[PDB]
RNA sequence: UGUUUGCAAUUUUUUAUAGUAUAUAUCAAAUCAUCUUUAUGCUAUUCAUAGACCUUGGGUACAGUAUAAAAAUUAUAUAUGUAUUAAUUUACAUAUAUUUUUUCUAAGAAAUUAGGUAAGAUUUUGUUUAUAGAGAAAUUAGAUGUAAAAAAAAAAUCUUAUGAGGGCGGAUCCGCUUCUAAUAUUUUUUUGUAGUUAUUAUUAUAAUAAUAAUCAUGUUUAUUACUUAAAAAGCUUAAUGGCUUAAUCUUGCCUUACUGUUUGAUUAACAACAAAUCUUA
């Protein structure tokens, strides 16, 4: 076939598997020793720049996927058992549970302008500025239906701490930053206060907390630890409040300082921290959902109890 | 006052100078300015 | 000139998690422990297993007083059922 | 093969260095003559003196500010830094081998 | 102070000056990684296409069944689409007791427990 | 391929993550520290138990890839090593338990 | 062991290592990845034979049979051909040696695979430059209402490469330049070259006129040719020189 | 031998060969501090050996399930030993004061720095929903929508053109002028709306039709383009205007916050003059 004649004649992909005899004779450690010298360096010595100086600069930076890049992060190390669970059993139950049948020839719904315009016979309406968002001061995202093309999933988790007393005892901020480190496996970024309150002895623009964001597989692993190993150990725990939700599919709740040390990563070396310095955290679970009821329906699929309050 | 007018002398020993202001509690000024006598950019240092 | 920051990640291990049910899965954590035995987890909690009869009708004497009394005076005085 | 190839690398390195030093010696001779040349001109009242603008171009032609160029190459610093480390480690091998 | 110094050392090791540098590969080593990356992203495509194929096939089975249901009459003296209009209700779907926590709490595991399944469960 | 890939990325993480500080989890001269040092020497200094023997730093750091037909990357060898590291190797008094008197997990 | 083998590291590595194809290095992850791409390339080729025969069925099909007429039969084969072109690239885009052969300049430009990487490489750094010169120097709309270059054109005077828009001396720009062109479309086409000076001052009417300094037509070109010396366009290369090279120049005072 | 050790992979330049301008190699620089002892220690085992398990000295190990064959190897000052020599000579074992491996007390935890230029980011405030301690009042997370295979073709309404050097009157000057081309506008006359995956139906695994999905060869934390009322925040300082496509913010390098002369204006600055303001060469 002429089309197949345009493909590369010599294909590495269509080569036979390596020979066992060749495998036996391939010893990378014996080459460096037998050489008894240092092989000359290659003339290609491009190294990613430390700064991005524009799209037209002679020296350009590679993408993060490039292993030599400065922002490269080693890929997945395992499959979070809660992501395989959700995609294996709970992906179709939520799709089947919440399903509305659309007839075959249903006309596509046309979205109406959310920033209305004035229409009428008054000459003033012509050049009037678009009206304000009706209801809330900011337009809320419209809920999408749970389809086979839109399955709510967990996206990222933000663990934040606020230590006001750390302004007087600087060590309260050092411990808080370490607990949030072992808990999530990343380096928290210090935050600062934004208001001034003398009654609470709060001064503005001073480091008073820390925050980490875990994405991808890390966020699915953290959820499992929280659901199956931390929350089941909180004494007299009722469940996540049914009122949680910002109206966009994100669930927020907080842990006590005595419940933060239940994390296996914090109870192992609990004695290495000064007494009464482990803080409480604010866990914000951001999902792909677009509603409060969808997120609460998503978390219930992962084994989160919710109580009325 | 809080501000003082300092004079930057040309190190080419041409006699040209520039005059700028800066707070008292600051380090002496030292800049690379243009000398019209030699028509080249030389080092200018504060007088005192 | 936008600085290209680098990721600052600590050392991470691979851990075997053995739930109270005896089932085992592997995770990625920062602690050096290799095997994490969980004596109390969702597989043993009543809020997650409201139907299992074994978990209900449990003494749950967290303080220890209910057991100290029986050691001193015996099981003569009990809520027999 | 590795030993001989390195000799070719050093031979080509010496050629450039030999030419560079052979040319660097010429520039230092051209600059010396320029900075040492005194052109006295008939200015006024039958007086003779070297113009101030010519005194400014003695250090170098206009366009750049002499004394602002980078003194050396960072590659030579990496090259030099490796050489220093190799001795240090190689030196410890001789000592702990002497013992 | 001693314990806080330990915590501070933990951070001193994570500073940009202490963390290891970016990798430095040759060509054959870089090309070796280029394929491992080219084959992994393609593997995810094969898993993404398969996963999204099952979701579409399971979804089409619902559309077909519900479309048939819409045009049914019965059982008995019940107008067309009664069962359809009753099946599209979402009573309690978005409540607190929607999904049983015993089914959602049980996640997949690498190896089973001492008692994989409980057959002696009684109502 | 999924197994070989994870192992391949676990060794790149060894070259890019901060070192492990045992002083942050174990305190000197304790039953846990001594038990950690003994088993750490059997792993040839590698604090991780599922990446075989690989030194991120040094002259031989480049040899991170594993040859075809290897057992180290498999999941059977992973569980075997993580279990052999869970058995208590140091008695309550700080002495290493005899090889025959060690109870497996 | 001569320079014809490549860099020094290659000549050294090629004498202290074993003789073995790069694709047969016994590495675990590298060979597991090579098998995923192997059985996938076989699925892309199996698809090219499926879509190749699906065109014959549509070709030997009366237009009237199609409810859309002859117009609906060409849009169906037009899409099938385009879908096959993509399968011929995805069959080698993951090949590690096709990437090496291209980066070394030894790539066969008569194949769609190497022409795809060349355009992607050109559209990464070089296109963004020429796209910027056309706008900042106002080549558009002065010369053309709209212009989106699709081929690479690098000009060099006396063997010295010229950066786009560099002010050259009147002595350098005295002989015909050499154009290092590169096309990324299949087949052989006829090319016309035109050098226009768009800033000739016309003081008699207070405006600028455009003057042609070179014009040649009927220049055969293929994606395999790279160099074209405008000096020899009548004898060496085939073409018709409508106007020989006129040395550029600019009178004193004009921009 | 700077640059990762299995092999022509970035940009520019030097030099040389072949070559008649091209091609290869080489050199220097740019981008980047990757850490480099090929084993001198350690580990195991095995011989001897005065020795009642240990003393002293030698061997051995053959390495892809990589290995004992380096998971991090300095240099000393003193004291206390032990064994040693012509000799505090030398080799070890302890401790305690050092320096070395840049390798372990978070500046990427702090500082409100304001001009020139380049790149990057583009609603930052308030409001509001929710959130351990947390309350009227502390922090954090959020808060618009659309699109991303590809079009082809007919006429008309204008508007432009340094397009055809159009034609006619007085090549590029001018008011009338046809034709072609481009932008915009019509809801316009339409034609086409595939391919791929899947479902359903007929037909004999394929073909045809219909329905749904479809930016995706790519680190899904996707990305890119467009859209997202007004006010507010920010912009040295009041107030008004303005900027969000930069005049704001972040970062790199910088100090034109230069010297002389000078153009045209502020319907001929302030209803004169002068000190002024903007601007050109
Ligand atoms: N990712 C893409 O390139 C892509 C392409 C087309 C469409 N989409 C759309 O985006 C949605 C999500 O994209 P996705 O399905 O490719 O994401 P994904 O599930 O494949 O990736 C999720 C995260 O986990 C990692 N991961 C993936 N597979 C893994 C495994 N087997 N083991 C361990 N870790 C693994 C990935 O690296 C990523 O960080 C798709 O459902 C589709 O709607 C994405
Ligand atoms: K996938
Ligand atoms: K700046
Ligand atoms: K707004
Ligand atoms: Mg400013
Ligand atoms: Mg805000
Ligand atoms: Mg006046």
């Amino acid at each position: 076939i002429p089309d197949l004649a345009e493909l590369e004649t010599r294909s590495a992909l269509d080569a036979p598997i390596p020979s066992e005899e060749d495998k036996k004779e391939f010893r990378p450690w014996k080459r460096a020793a037998d050489r008894k010298a240092r092989l000359p360096s290659s003339r290609y010595q491009y190294h990613p720049p430390k700064y991005n100086r524009g799209p037209l600069h002679p020296i350009q930076s590679p993408p993060s996927s490039d292993p030599i890049a400065r922002d490269f992060v080693p890929g997945p190390f395992n499959m979070p058992r809660l992501k395989e669970t959700f995609r294996t059993v709970m992906a179709s139950d939520l799709m089947t549970l919440a399903y509305i049948h659309t007839p075959p020839g249903t006309p596509k719904k046309e979205p109406t302008e959310r920033l209305r315009a004035w229409e009428g016979d008054s000459p003033y309406f012509a050049n009037r500025a678009r009206r304000a968002p009706r209801g809330a001061p900011e337009l809320p995202i419209r809920e999408r239906d749970i389809s086979f093309r839109n399955i709510p999933e967990i996206k990222e988790i933000t663990v934040s701490t606020f230590v006001p007393l750390g302004l007087k005892n600087p060590d309260l901020l050092i411990v808080a930053r370490a607990v949030l480190l072992a808990m999530t496996g990343t380096m928290p970024e210090m935050t600062r206060s934004k208001n001034n309150v003398v009654q609470w002895q709060l001064q503005a623009n001073k480091p008073a907390g820390c925050k980490t964001t875990i994405y991808g597989n890390a966020a699915w692993e953290f959820m499992d630890r929280l659901i199956h190993l931390v929350l089941p150990r909180i004494k007299d725990w009722k469940g996540v409040p049914a009122s949680t939700g910002d109206g966009s599919g994100n669930v927020q709740f907080g842990l006590n300082p005595e419940d933060v040390q239940l994390f296996p990563e914090v109870e192992c070396n609990y004695d290495m921290y000064p007494a009464k310095m482990i803080p409480g955290c604010h866990i914000a679970i951001k999902t792909t959902a677009t509603s409060d009821r969808q997120a609460k329906l998503l978390l219930q699929s992962l084994g989160v109890p919710f109580y009325s309050n | 006052s809080r501000i003082i007018n300092v004079r930057l002398i040309s190190m080419a020993m041409t006699g040209y100078f520039y005059t700028f202001t800066r707070p008292r509690t600051s380090l002496p000024m030292s800049m690379l300015k243009y000398d019209p006598i030699v028509r080249r950019k030389v080092l200018f240092l504060e007088q005192k | 000139a936008t600085f290209v920051p680098r990721h600052r990640r600590p050392y991470q291990f691979t851990q075997l998690v053995q739930l109270s049910d005896g089932s085992t899965f592997t995770v990625r954590t920062t602690m050096p422990t290799a095997l994490y035995k969980s004596a109390k987890d969702s597989r043993n909690h009543l809020l997650w297993q409201p139907s299992d009869k074994s978990l209900k009708n449990v003494e749950l004497d967290e303080a220890g007083k209910l057991a100290a009394f029986r050691e001193r005076y015996g099981r003569g005085w009990d809520l027999d059922a | 093969v590795i030993a001989e190839l390195i000799k070719e690398k050093l031979a080509a390195r010496a050629e450039y260095n030999a030419r560079q030093s052979a040319l660097r010696k010429l520039q230092q001779q051209k600059m010396l003559a320029r900075r040492g040349t005194r052109v006295l001109r008939l200015m006024n009242n039958y007086s003779y003196r070297e113009t101030n603008w010519e005194i400014g171009r003695l250090i170098g032609d206009p366009g750049s500010v002499p004394g602002t160029e980078k003194v050396g190459s960072r590659k030579a610093k990496f090259r030099a830094r490796r050489r220093r480390r190799n001795t240090f480690l190689l030196g410890i091998k001789e000592r702990k081998l002497a013992k | 102070d001693p314990r806080i110094i330990n915590i501070l050392r933990h951070f001193a090791v994570l500073s940009p000056k202490r963390i290891p540098p970016p990798l430095r590969f040759g060509r054959n080593r870089y090309l070796r990684h280029w394929t491992i990356h080219r084959a992994w992203l393609l593997f995810r495509r094969q898993q993404r296409e398969q996963r999204e194929r099952i979701l579409m096939q399971q979804h089409q089975s619902m559309s077909n069944a519900c479309e048939e249901l819409r045009n049914t009459e019965g059982p008995g003296t019940r107008e067309t689409g009664y069962l359809y209009r009753v099946a599209m209700l979402k009573n309690g779907v978005y409540g607190l007791k929607s999904i049983p926590i015993e089914y959602a709490s049980r996640a997949l595991v690498e190896t089973p427990g001492r008692q994989a399944w409980n057959h002696e469960w009684k109502r | 391929f999924e197994e070989s890939f994870y192992f391949y990325q676990k060794r790149l993480n060894e070259r890019l993550t901060a070192p492990f500080r045992k002083d942050f989890y174990f305190k000197k001269d304790t039953a846990a520290d001594l038990d950690w040092r003994i088993k750490l020497k059997e792993r040839h200094g590698v604090p991780a138990k599922d990446i075989g023997r690989y030194n991120p730093r040094g002259r031989m750091a480049w040899n991170d890839e594993v040859l075809v037909g290897s057992q180290t990357s498999s999941r059977k060898h992973m569980v075997e090593k993580l279990l052999a590291d869970a058995e208590m190797r140091v008695s309550e008094d700080g002495e290493e338990i005899p090889a025959e008197d060690r109870v497996p997990v | 062991g001569g320079p014809e083998l490549g860099s020094r590291r290659r000549r050294a590595a090629l004498a202290t290592t074993g003789n073995l194809p790069f694709e047969q290095l016994p590495y675990q992850c590298f060979q597991d990845a090579r098998k995923i791409l192997q059985q996938d390339r076989a699925a892309k080729i199996a698809q090219i034979v499926k879509e190749t025969e699906k065109i014959k069925l549509i070709e030997a099909r009366d237009a009237s049979e199609f409810e859309g007429g002859e117009a609906a039969k060409q849009t169906r084969i037009k899409s099938l051909r385009k879908y096959i072109e993509e399968l011929k690239i995805l069959a080698d885009i993951n090949d590690p040696e096709v990437k090496r052969r291209f980066e070394d300049g030894r790539g066969d430009m008569t194949k769609p695979v190497y022409r795809f990487m060349a355009e992607r490489r050109w559209r990464s750094m070089d296109y963004k430059i020429i796209a910027q010169r056309i706008s900042q120097f106002h080549v558009v709309p002065d010369l053309l209402p709209a212009f989106d270059p699709t081929m690479d054109v690098k000009l060099s005077f006396r063997g010295y490469q010229v950066s786009p828009g560099a002010i050259l001396d009147s002595r350098v720009t005295e002989v015909a330049p050499t154009l290092r062109m590169q096309v990324f479309d299949k087949g052989e086409r006829l090319l016309t070259v035109v050098v226009i000076d768009s800033d000739v001052p016309d003081v008699t009417h207070d405006n600028f006129k455009r003057r042609c300094h070179f014009l040649a037509a009927n220049i055969p070109w293929d994606p395999s040719k790279t160099v074209l010396s405008l000096r020899s366009v009548g004898d060496r290369v085939e073409g018709d020189v409508g106007k020989p090279w006129l040395p550029p120049f600019a009178q004193k005072g004009s921009p």
